[PDB]
RNA sequence: AAAUUUAAUAUAACUAUUAAUAGAAGGUUACUAAUAAAUUAAUAAUUAAUUUUAAAACCUAAAGGUAAACCUUUAUAUUAAUAAUGUUAUGAAUAAUUAUUAAUAAUAAUAAACUAAGUGAACUGAAACAUCUAAGUAACUUAAGGAUAAGAAAUCAACAGAGAUAUUAUGAGUAUUGGUGAGAGAAAAUAAUAAAGGUCUAAUAAGUAUUAUGUGAAAAAAAUGUAAGAAAAUAGGAUAACAAAUUCUAAGACUAAAUACUAUUAAUAAGUAUAGUAAGUACCGUAAGGGAA
RNA sequence: AAGUAAUUAAUAUUAGUAAAACAAUAAGUUAUAAAUAAAUAGAAUAUAUAUAAAAAAAUAUAUUAAAUAUUU
RNA sequence: UAAUCUUAU
């Protein structure tokens, strides 16, 4: 496969700090996402889909009467258990990704696995997920005092 | 904030660590001058030839 | 000899300084984390076994070996043997014709 | 020895090409919205370069509003500490004003073309029309950069070989293909243009390759929705299919130069005085918008 | 205020060179051999020969080449 | 019925 309306995003390169004429007033929490937030199926922003998206092509009769139509994922809400967390967390999830989430054994798993792939394929969200879980994990791993 | 590192990541880490402690097989002189005669001895070769 | 190195292709030069002969790198495979691993094979992880993809893609290495021996140098880079390419006259020599070309 | 002419040059035109270099405020009306140096070189004044420095009202989606150039908050702010001061109740306590010191936030005016991505007509052509065509063009929408994209082969080739991309000559209107109509149309190879062009940043990559099915650059796939779903270099991919043989290593990455568009400078004009600076004004329309002399 | 431009193709005329021409980095284009769907086939007055269908080889049909010399 | 889904607090 590829993930080419994931890795062609692009968003204004920071300019690093050692001041800018508007500021934000709140601290960023979360950690930049590398490919931001997708500004094409903004459905898929809320959670996790795997890289797919909609795609549009033509429904072809007999006659081979081109019309235009969509195809979407098999996208399904679903509450599932997260043992770092110690909650289940409900997303949007296409079935694909319940079932690669199943193979993988847990949402944290699936969440952390390193390759490039699975980060290109997290949402947003999936990317804050992530974030939480790790940070969370590490955290009980290392408390403040050895 | 970043990311806080992953735990193959970070193994990932510690090899290449590892891996530049090791000295690194600088090219020798004395091998340069041995490839340096081998090159020359070829084109004699050739000119022979 | 330095002079007539230097005079050399600057693609096998950049070869020499990392890959130098003074070590003899191994024919076969090796872990990826021996000094005395082959560039051109793939190599594996010890942790992991995972063969590592070679440090030269195919058409870089055959590109070296070809230079090497446009200058004669080509003891001096490691063996090249245990992947499946060989060059101009041994290739020749070597060739089992095809079986549609034999019968 | 002064004038006259000819040709060239300005702060003072635009347009096309070529070469070089670089990637930038509008309005409104007024309590009008200003400057000050230093250092270095040239010759105390000097010009230039390199610098630091003052001011700068209001408006131009997002301090919060509104009927743009207004209103509303209240940094001649609040809190704390003190100091002089007046009043009250009991030297100590409470409130008020002024003055110093400290603490605590302040202001999205920002291009246009070029690039990438999402969606994606129709007129039209086919001498009708529905497959096809126009066309992944116009248009709308989103996002980045001085450029972007591409890029070091799971590539091409043919048993001889080459060796990243980009796009120009040829190849070639050839192969390929099409209601085999309208029509569409490669690649290898050889040349130019180009820059040092190679080089690790992956503990080397599955819900991935592949298959089935629905779509998918008129010719060459790579993509993709839905479900099935591998293998370790003793292995994978590449061709209707199989057998040989070749070749490359997917599911990790970075990348200058040639290029596009803008702006400036320089040059060249069998270019423009109805393509020669006014004005996006007058005027027309509720408006988008049109638009003179 | 109305037959223009670009990229090609075919004819003509004139010029350059000419069994070669253009370009000359290497390619490539056209010509130099006709014919056949294609294939391993292909030129001495014609009545000889070449290719196609046919065939043992000719004939027969079509087109081509071929006449002390100096190639088209 | 700790599939999925609907409403209220
Ligand atoms: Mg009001
Ligand atoms: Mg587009
Ligand atoms: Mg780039
Ligand atoms: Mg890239
Ligand atoms: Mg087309
Ligand atoms: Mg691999
Ligand atoms: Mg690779
Ligand atoms: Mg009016």
């Amino acid at each position: 496969r590829q993930w080419r309306l994931i890795e062609t995003r692009k968003i204004a390169k920071q300019p690093n700090y050692q001041k800018p004429l508007h500021m934000p007033k709140e601290r960023k929490k979360f950690p930049d996402y590398k490919y931001g937030e997708s500004n094409i199926f903004k459905q898929s922003n809320k959670g996790l889909y795997g890289g797919s998206f909609v795609q549009f092509g033509n429904n072809i009769s007999e006659s081979k009467a081109k019309t235009r139509k969509k195809w979407l994922p098999n996208v399904v809400k679903k509450g599932l258990w997260s043992e770092t967390l110690n909650r289940k967390i409900s997303i949007k999830m296409t079935a694909k990704v319940l079932k690669t989430i199943s193979k993988e054994g847990g949402i944290d798993n699936y969440l952390t696995k390193e390759k490039s792939a699975r980060i290109k394929e997290l949402g947003p969200t999936g990317w804050k997920l992530r974030y939480r879980v790790l940070k969370r994990k590490d955290e009980i791993e290392n408390p403040p005092h050895k | 904030p970043e990311m806080p590192l992953t735990e193959v990541r970070k193994s990932h880490l510690a090899e290449k660590k590892e891996l530049a402690e090791r000295e690194v097989p600088k090219l020798t002189e004395e091998d340069m001058e041995a490839i340096g005669a081998r090159v020359f001895e070829f084109l004699e070769k050739q000119k022979r030839e | 000899y330095k002079q007539y190195f230097d005079s050399l292709p600057l693609k096998l030069k950049s070869f020499f300084q990392r890959y130098p002969p003074s070590i003899k790198y191994s024919p076969v495979s090796t872990s990826t984390k021996a000094i005395n691993a082959n560039p051109f094979l793939p190599n594996k992880h010890p942790v992991t076994q995972r063969f590592h993809d070679p440090k030269y893609s195919l058409r870089r290495m055959s590109d070296v070996y070809k230079l090497a021996l446009r200058y004669g140098v080509e003891e001096f880079l490691p063996p090249i043997e245990n992947t499946k390419k060989l060059f101009f006259e041994e290739k020749y020599n070597k060739k089992t014709l095809m079986k549609g070309v034999l019968l």
